[PDB]
């Protein structure tokens, strides 16, 4: 018997990227002040991007 | 709940930088 189609599962998704504050930030950072944070342990939504 | 960190602490007996993680349970 051959497979009719592929399934695909994964946990649901949850803790998303920091992206969502810091480009809707209006004290978005001055370029001869520029800032920063490591975005870890979570769902990078690039997709929404 | 349980807390778990991962910071530079100055802290060499009791708390009684560079935290990259933090968690609770
Ligand atoms: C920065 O914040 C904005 C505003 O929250 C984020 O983008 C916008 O997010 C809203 C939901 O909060 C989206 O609205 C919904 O869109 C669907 C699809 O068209 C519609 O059916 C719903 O009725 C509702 O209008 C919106 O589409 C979305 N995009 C824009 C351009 O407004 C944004 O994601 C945040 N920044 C980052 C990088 O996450
Ligand atoms: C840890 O802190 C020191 C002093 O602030 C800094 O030089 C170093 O780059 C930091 N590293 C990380 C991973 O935060």
């Amino acid at each position: 018997v051959q497979p009719t189609e592929s399934i695909v599962r994964f946990p649901n998704i949850t803790n998303l990227c920091p992206f969502g504050e810091v480009f809707n930030a209006t004290r978005f950072a001055s370029v001869y002040a520029w800032n920063r944070k490591r975005i870890s342990n979570c769902v990078a939504d690039y997709s929404v991007l | 709940n349980v807390v778990i960190k991962v910071c530079e602490f100055q802290f060499c007996n009791d708390p009684f930088n560079n935290c990259t993680f933090e968690y609770v349970s």
